[PDB]
This record gives C-alpha cells, structure tokens and sequence, in this order.
C-alpha cells in the first residue's frame, strides 16, 4: 500500500503541475492579445469579448484536468476499498484497475 | 412515467416567457415550470432522451431529430 | 453551449446503463474504425 499510494500521489501531482503550467500559458497569451487590442484603437465590447472567450477557454482546461484528477481518485479509492462481491460497471475504470 | 408536461413544451424550443404568455390563466401551468428544474431547451431534450432511449449516449444530431422523427415526421 | 456541452456529457450517464442486441451494439460502438493505413499496420 505504501509504494502504491506513493506512485499514485506523484501521478496525481504530475497532472496538477501540468494544469498549472498550461493554465498560466493560456493566461499570458490572453495578456499578450489584450495588449495588441489596446495598441490599436479597439471597441470596448470587442476587448471584453476577447477576455470572455479567453476566460472560457481556461475553465475548459481546468475542468479537463479536474476530470482526470477525479478519475484518478476514483481508481485509488476503488482499489483500496476493493472487496469481493463488489460490482464494477465502468469497464474503462475496470480496465485501469 | 415521471415526465412533467412542461419539460417537453420547452423541448420544441419555446422559451419560458412563451409559457407564461401561453399558459396564462393556468396556475399549475406556471407551478409546473416553476417546480421543473430543466434549464434550456436542449437540456430538456436530454432528460427526454435518456428516459425514451435508455442505454444509448445521445448526440445533438440524435437529440433533436428524436422528437421530430417520433411524431411530426 | 459551453455549459451545454457539459450537459451533453450526460452521454456518460448513458454509457453506465434491456434488449440483448442493444447491449452488444453498445460495446462494438466503443471501438474506433480504422483507416487504410492502420489496417495495413495491424
């Protein structure tokens, strides 16, 4: 159980590091692009729809990372409480187990 | 069973104000939409899709044509 | 439809749920069709 939990933590962390790395890159990109938008004369509602679209593309990146964090927690919880007579309907989960 | 008559009225694409507009004097017509938790016309088609076709994950192409093909067609 | 595409994830709720042929079609649908190059590869 020790070495397994240890390998699961690193795995779950590697996913976390990536989400952070990816989320800061998309934020800087939006900072660069809202910079060109102020450089040229740009309608105010146009500058906000760039942020709105940019903000939404970030929520996607985080949600996807959250999905994998939950899928990983489901794997680990299932395996630790695993007992005979339990029923596993996922089969993509089951394959990972 | 377990199907509110309001969830489908939105499945056609009619917005709620139309319900409040068409329902009018009907009190349970408003209370059924007031109690119903379905938000959006496409989300109601999904609550209708899993009850009608359980076991099949839907598609926006299949979610819309399901109601159209069932009766109007 | 950004919050609607997350509701279209109810397709996940369907993959977790009477007819025997429907059951078999669900599983064969989970695989992916090869193109000409992969068929040669395999």
């Amino acid at each position: 159980l020790s070495t397994l939990e240890a390998e699961m933590a690193v795995e779950k962390k590697a996913v976390e590091d990536q989400r952070d790395a990816d989320l800061e890159a998309r934020a800087q990109k939006l900072e660069a692009d809202l910079a060109e938008l102020e450089a040229e004369g740009a309608k105010s509602d146009v500058r906000r729809k760039v942020r709105d679209s940019g903000e939404r593309e970030m929520r996607q990146l985080r949600d996807r990372a959250q999905r994998e964090l939950d899928r990983l927690d489901e794997i680990w919880n299932t395996f630790t409480k695993l007992a005979p007579k339990q029923l596993i309907v996922d089969e993509v989960l089951y394959r990972e187990l | 069973r377990r199907q509110p008559v309001t969830v489908l009225l939105k499945a056609l694409g009619w917005t709620n104000e139309q319900i409040v507009e068409r329902f009018g004097f009907s009190e349970i017509m408003m209370g059924t939409l007031e109690k119903d938790t379905t938000s959006g016309t496409d989300e109601a088609l999904l609550d209708i899709y899993r009850k009608l076709r359980p076991g099949e994950p839907p598609t926006k192409e299949s979610a819309q044509t399901l109601l159209e093909n069932l009766f109007f067609k | 439809a950004k919050k609607a595409p997350a509701k279209r994830a109810a397709k996940s709720a369907a993959a977790k749920a009477a007819d025997s042929v429907r059951a078999y079609l669900k599983q064969i649908g989970k695989v992916a069709l090869l193109n000409a190059e992969e068929e040669v590869e395999l």
